[PDB]
Parts: structure tokens; sequence; C-alpha cells
């Protein structure tokens, strides 16, 4: 899950 | 000052600290359930600002990806304390803290919690500290080895161990007459934990009064 912080964080 | 090495660490997390709101708690007038809007919206501004911060971090990139999640939803809700007690003290001019804290008193949110925020602010207010010290003890707390679900305990520590080290340092040369100073500022991480306690006992209450939450903290906090 933690679909939306792992995007935010793999930048 | 300081080391070679150690200045340019320091040199680093402060410049991404300096670059990533309260006055509608301040006029509208309101304390809230009602309100509630607001709350998630402040919390929501935190959380971003939380992590754009993380990524900067020194080695954070290089640790485990789950490890990464559990530092991060470990870490909001001391950190979303951290960033009110220097927006409260450091940044508002004189009056704004006063109708802050009345207007909260007025919110229905009931002192067994509203007493230790406000007693905390003060007395981290009563250190009187300095941007560097907001910043390096923000990313002090980010950086806890001791979170729950970490697999790689030890990776961690290394990685907060650096920090520490700068701000000992610090407090040394820019609080010197006051060797005690940095003992109370690591106090001050442990003061935070507490509010994870009453963070978990106010989100169930807010649950059972079916309130909404936005996407991210849907996320950061398991709703
Ligand atoms: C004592 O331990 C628990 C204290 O922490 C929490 O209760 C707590 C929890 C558990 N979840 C959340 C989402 C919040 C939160 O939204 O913000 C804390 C910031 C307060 C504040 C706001 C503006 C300027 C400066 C400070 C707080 C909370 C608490 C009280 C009052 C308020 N507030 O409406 O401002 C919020």
């Amino acid at each position: 899950e933690n679909a939306l912080l792992r995007y935010l964080l793999d930048k | 000052e300081l080391t070679p090495d150690q200045q340019t660490l320091l040199h680093f997390i402060m410049d991404s600290y300096n670059k990533q709101i309260t006055n509608k708690i301040l006029k509208e007038e309101f304390s809230a359930e009602e309100n509630f809007l607001i709350l998630t919206e402040m919390a929501t501004n935190h959380v971003q600002v939380l992590v754009e911060f993380t990524k900067k971090l020194p080695g954070f990139q290089t640790l485990d990806h789950e490890d990464q999640i559990a530092l991060l939803k470990g870490s909001a809700v001391e950190a979303m304390f951290l960033r009110s007690a220097e927006i409260f003290n450091k940044k508002l001019p004189s009056g704004h803290s006063d109708l802050l804290e009345e207007r909260i008193r007025n919110s229905g949110i009931s002192d067994e919690y509203i007493t230790p925020m406000f007693s905390f602010y003060k007395s981290i207010g009563e250190l009187k500290m300095t941007q560097e010290e907001y910043a390096l003890l923000t990313a002090i707390v980010i950086l806890s080895p001791d979170r729950q679900y970490i697999k790689d305990r030890e990776a961690v520590e290394k990685l907060q161990e650096p920090l520490l080290d700068v701000l000992q340092k610090l407090c040394k040369i820019h609080q010197p007459e006051n060797p005690q100073h940095f003992a109370c500022l690591l106090g001050r991480l442990t003061e935070l934990r507490t509010f994870n306690h009453h963070h978990a006992e106010m989100l169930m209450s807010w649950r059972v009064n079916d309130h909404k939450f936005t996407p991210l903290l849907c996320e950061i906090w398991d709703v």
C-alpha cells in the first residue's frame, strides 16, 4: 500500500 | 567552530529546512468537530513537508523501502508538534499565540490533551532554540532507530549518530556556559513521544464520529 508515500519519496 | 565534513552536513539540512496555515483559527472565530476541515488541512500541510524533508536527509534514500515508510508513519505526529512549536514561539507576532491558545481551549478538544500541548510548547519556548537546533532535532526525530516494524535497526542508527554529534558540538559553542543544554534538547525528543498516545486516542474518537480525512492522512495513519 502506501502508494502515495512511495510516490512522494521516489521522485 | 566545527569539522570540515560536519559543517557541510549542518549547512545542508538547514537549507533543506528553510524551504519545505494558522490564521483561520484566529478569525472566522472557530473551535471544532464542526470546523474539522481546518485541522486535517493543517495536518496535511504538516505531512507534505515532513515527506519533502525526509527525502533530503542524508542516507535516508539508501534505506529499505519499508523501513523508510515506518520512519515516516512513525514520526508524523512528533514532527507535526515539533514544527508547531517553532511556529508558536519563534514565528508569530505578539498576541497571536495568546488568541490561538484560547481559541483552542474553546475547541471542545479536552485539556487532558490541550494542557500537555501548551506546557510542552512553553517549555521548549523557554529553551530559546535556534533554527539549526530545530532543524537538526527534527531530523533526529525522523531517524529514530526504535520505531515499530523496523527490520534493520542498525542501519538507522549510523544515520542518526552523525546528526547527534553535530548537535552536541553545536550547543557546546553556541550555548557555551550551559553544558546541560544539549541534554535538555534531547529530553524534548522524549517529551514528544507521549503525543502519539494522545493521537491514537483522539484519532479513535474521530472515527466513532465518522470524520473525513484527506487521502494523505489516510495513508500515514491507517484509517
Ligand atoms: C496532548 O497530546 C495530544 C496533543 O496533540 C493532539 O491532540 C493532536 C492529534 C492527536 N491529532 C492531530 C491531528 C492534532 C492536530 O491537528 O494539531 C496539533 C497542533 C495544534 C496547533 C494548531 C495550530 C497552531 C499551533 C498548534 C493534535 C491537536 C491537539 C490539540 C489541539 C489541536 N489543534 O486543533 O490545534 C490539535
